[PDB]
């Protein structure tokens, strides 16, 4: 117990501060495109065909 | 008035007047209320006390009033640091003037 005169002392943390700058960064839709595209493939694969005709 | 040993001489002033210190004194203690001590005595009594957490030297003050039978009653007690950065043991000042100032009304 850190006493003096009639205060305590009791804890000392510590904090994590942000300060913001100007530049921003984004992403692209461009890869959506081949994204829907490699997607599209999983329709048509696990398909099979017992009969041939 | 008090002497740098610590001796004291007495004397009064009107009311108009301003307290000057001479020189070879290093500080005087009057009555700010309007009372003359003529029926009731006014005792001041000195004592030391501990000193300060930071080694400065911190004394008591005390103030007492007699009647002319001889009823002694106590009126006000301080303690009081000579030196200008001095903390009482709640915390407060101990500077004299600031103290006396802030809590006493005598």
């Amino acid at each position: 117990m850190i006493l003096n005169n009639q205060e305590w002392l009791l804890a000392i943390f510590k904090k994590k501060g942000l300060t913001p700058t100007g530049k921003l960064e984004f992403a692209t839709i461009d890869g959506i495109d081949s994204a829907l595209a490699q997607a599209l493939n999983e329709a048509f694969d696990s398909q099979v065909v017992s009969f041939n005709d | 008035m008090f002497d740098e040993s610590g001796e004291p001489a007495y004397s009064a002033l009107p009311y108009g007047s301003e307290i000057e210190l001479d020189s070879g004194e290093a500080f005087a203690i009057y009555v700010d209320d309007g009372d003359p001590c003529i029926s009731p005595t006014r005792e001041l009594t000195i004592e030391t006390a501990t000193a300060d957490s930071a080694g400065n030297e911190r004394f008591l003050l005390k103030l007492t009033q007699t009647t002319s039978l001889g009823v002694v009653t106590t009126l006000e007690t301080h303690t009081v640091s000579l030196a200008e950065e001095a903390k009482d043991d709640m915390g407060r000042l101990c500077y004299l003037p600031t103290a006396l100032e802030a809590r006493s009304k005598y």
